[PDB]
């Protein structure tokens, strides 16, 4: 993918044009590279969303609402 | 689930709707309580014994 993109960039230096097959190969390689670096951020909750009584917020977990941030032990924001 | 390297839990809301009839039955009993009663027989002194 890197080689094909670099060739596409430097083709104009020597006054050439890219044939459609080269473009298709470069597109396929770029798609293959972009596949390997997906993110999918997977959005979190709101922050004031209630936590139901089914989670036993009285004894199991002290908080009764969704945090909205990473809990820690000593950094404590 | 992990949910981007955490352990956020599913919301679990509870709306109790099955205790209404149970409370109604309990109130029905507590409004009219029952106990043990002794009935007399066909003798000369069964009434005093039952009392």
């Amino acid at each position: 993918a890197v080689g094909y993109q670099l060739l596409l960039r430097m083709l104009s230096d020597y006054s050439l044009e890219p044939t459609p097959q080269v473009l298709s190969n470069a597109q396929r390689s770029y798609d293959a590279l972009m596949t390997d670096t997906l993110v999918v951020p997977s959005m979190r909750r709101r922050g004031d969303f209630p936590v139901g009584q089914g989670n036993k917020y009285d004894v199991f977990t002290s908080d009764r609402y969704y945090p909205g941030d990473l809990p820690l032990i000593d950094g404590d924001i | 689930t992990k949910l981007d390297e955490q352990f956020e839990k599913y919301p679990k809301f509870e709306i109790n709707k099955v205790a209404t009839e149970l409370n109604r039955i309990i109130a029905e009993y507590r409004n009219n309580r029952i106990t043990v009663k002794f009935r007399p027989g066909d003798r000369e002194a069964s009434e005093e014994l039952a009392n």
